[PDB]
């Protein structure tokens, strides 16, 4: 089971602060250290700091402007990272990771996507992508779903609640007028559809929404 | 049993506790200090032993105030423990020699 | 603090060919180097610890070597799933640091 | 109290004085020598302790004649002090064992 | 004796931008580096000691980092009063030595 639980995303207005959480399960020792790593889009992994929950002492990267403050709640096995007075430079995915005091990160959290923007949150609209009536099918058929008008990133798209993985491509979002848009592609044998149902599941952490959109052939 | 043996046993167990506590406390004290190497528990335990025995190779050592204070406690506990075993051994030989005479 | 250099930044290899990623430390760190794999939109995954120690769940294909300042992560017979970014990380001196990353291209 | 305890106490206090005097004197002796590292008081005190306990990591050490002479005094005072505590412990066990017999 | 290298000799930055001064030692000196600020016709002023330790009276804007041979003095959001010469100084080995200085230009 997932050892480290982190929220999917956090939208923060410039100048404001946010407190990220990392909930641990699995074996826990008084000697465990919880680390936080920052990763901006298209860039590498940057070490931020660490904390030992059993004692509460925290250390921080001295080489970068100190934006973080680490704390830990022993009773809920949750580690926290307070980031304050943020700017666009602070937008990135923040991972938490567990180190058994032996130097390496055995396991990582899924990461929390933090977005620093003045824009307001907006859930995505999911539209179907079924072939036109004149498209000729081979032994395989390609279907899809359009996910537009959402903010901030990210959104998670799965097909048939995750049971359908092969032949799936989900394209990177494009930003236009403070809103993101992307489409996801799925290919199944032409014979299996529509007899066997095909549905995409779109989850948007920032708006706490998750919707399904069944793909059926055009009239 | 006799006092010198009990004290030797007690000193040994205590020494082991100081090595364990010292290893843990050294890492706590040293992380946060740029350049510190005494920062993972397994080698700190090794470090604590070579410190308690007074070998001091120089492969590992504390650079911070508290790591050094922890080191001093480890040194003194080690010296005291082995000194106490020596003292127990002397007591044993002395008692026996009296016997060989009467 | 220890600077970890990963060059080249991108490696193009043909399928089934053996590949080697390089990681150089600014000073000697024994074998205190660890490797992570991060696929697109995924979280980092431990591949090798202390330069050459295997991690359960990781394919036999992955191996590591080196000590001192020069380290290598190798893959015997690359396949599509190995397409990702690879990072080295040291735990010899505080603070822990990460390499700049190498992308694998097939 | 008894002699061995008084001597142990005296040796301990004296040792602390030698560590303090030694730290101060080592810096005085080493500054002026290119390459010397035993040149600021806080680490010299640390150096004096790991010298008196005979650990000798090699992170710090004297390079000048007087710094080394100071070091020798620190070494001997440390060895003598801990040896004297061991001797006091032996006296304690020996006295007690006689009692356990009569 | 330890040679302390400060390059570039002059740094031009725009207002409110973060700045970093570099100081490199000819050999490893742990964290035994200290930074001083000297404004025109003024005396030197201690800004940071042992690479990253704060001095009371000095603005939170100033910070230091590094260990070994490479050190950095940083200023978050520069303003006019920061225009001055900046020097690093080591106390690891005798004799103490000073860097060649870096001038800040806005
Ligand atoms: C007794 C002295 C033995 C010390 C061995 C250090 C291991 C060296 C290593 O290269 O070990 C190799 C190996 C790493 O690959 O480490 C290992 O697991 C070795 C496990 C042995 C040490 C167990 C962990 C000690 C944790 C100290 C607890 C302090 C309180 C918390
Ligand atoms: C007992 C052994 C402890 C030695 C600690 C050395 C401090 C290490 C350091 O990284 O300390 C850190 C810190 C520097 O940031 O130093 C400090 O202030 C630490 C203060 C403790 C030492 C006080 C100063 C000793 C002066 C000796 C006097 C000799 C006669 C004159
Ligand atoms: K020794
Ligand atoms: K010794
Ligand atoms: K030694
Ligand atoms: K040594
Ligand atoms: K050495
Ligand atoms: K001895």
């Amino acid at each position: 089971q997932v050892q480290l639980q982190q929220p999917g995303a956090e939208l923060v207005k410039p100048g404001a602060s946010v407190k990220l959480s990392c909930k641990a399960s699995g074996y826990t020792f008084t000697s465990d250290w919880i680390h936080w790593v920052k990763q901006r889009p298209g860039h590498g992994l940057e070490w931020i700091g660490e904390i030992i929950p059993s004692y509460g002492r925290a250390n921080y990267n001295e080489k970068i402007q100190k934006k973080a403050t680490l704390t830990a709640d022993k009773s809920s096995s949750t580690a926290f990272m307070q980031l304050s007075s943020l700017t666009s430079e602070d937008s990135a995915v923040y991972y938490c990771a567990r180190e058994r005091g032996d130097g390496y990160f055995a396991v990582w959290g899924a990461g929390t996507t933090v977005t620093v923007s003045s824009a307001k949150t907006t859930p995505p609209s999911v539209y179907p992508l079924a072939p036109g009536s004149a498209a000729q099918t081979n032994s395989m058929v390609t279907l899809g779903c359009l996910v537009k008008g959402y903010f901030p990133e990210p959104v998670t798209v799965t097909w048939n609640s995750g049971s359908l993985s092969s032949g799936v491509h989900t394209f990177p979002a494009v930003l236009q007028s403070d809103l993101y848009t992307l489409s996801s592609s799925v290919t199944v044998p032409s014979s299996s559809w529509p007899s066997e149902t095909v549905t995409c599941n779109v989850a948007h952490p920032a708006s706490s929404t998750k919707v399904d959109k069944k793909i059926v052939p055009r009239d | 049993s006799a006092l010198h043996w009990r004290a030797a046993g007690a000193a040994t167990v205590l020494l082991v506790i100081v090595l364990l506590a010292g290893s843990y406390l050294a890492v706590l004290a040293e992380r946060g200090a740029p350049g510190a190497q005494l920062i993972t528990y397994p080698r700190a335990l090794w470090w604590s032993v070579e410190t308690a025995t007074t070998v001091g190779y120089g492969d590992l050592y504390p650079v911070t105030l508290w790591g050094r204070l922890v080191a001093v406690v480890v040194m003194v506990a080690g010296i005291t423990s082995f000194g106490l075993v020596t003292a127990a051994l002397a007591t044993w030989f002395v008692g026996r020699a009296q016997e060989r005479r009467g | 603090d220890i600077l970890l250099t990963q060059s080249p930044a991108i490696l193009s290899v043909s399928p089934g060919e053996r590949v080697s990623f390089s990681c150089r430390a600014s000073q000697s760190i024994g074998t205190d180097i660890h490797w992570y794999q991060q696929r697109t939109n995924g979280s980092p995954r431990l591949l090798i610890k202390y330069a050459s120690e295997s991690i359960s769940g990781i394919p036999s294909r992955f191996s590591g070597s080196g000590s001192g300042t020069d380290f290598t992560l190798s893959i015997n017979s690359v396949e599509s799933e190995d397409i990702a970014n690879y990072y080295c990380q040291q735990s010899n001196r505080w603070p822990f640091t990460f390499g700049s990353g190498t992308k694998l291209e097939i």
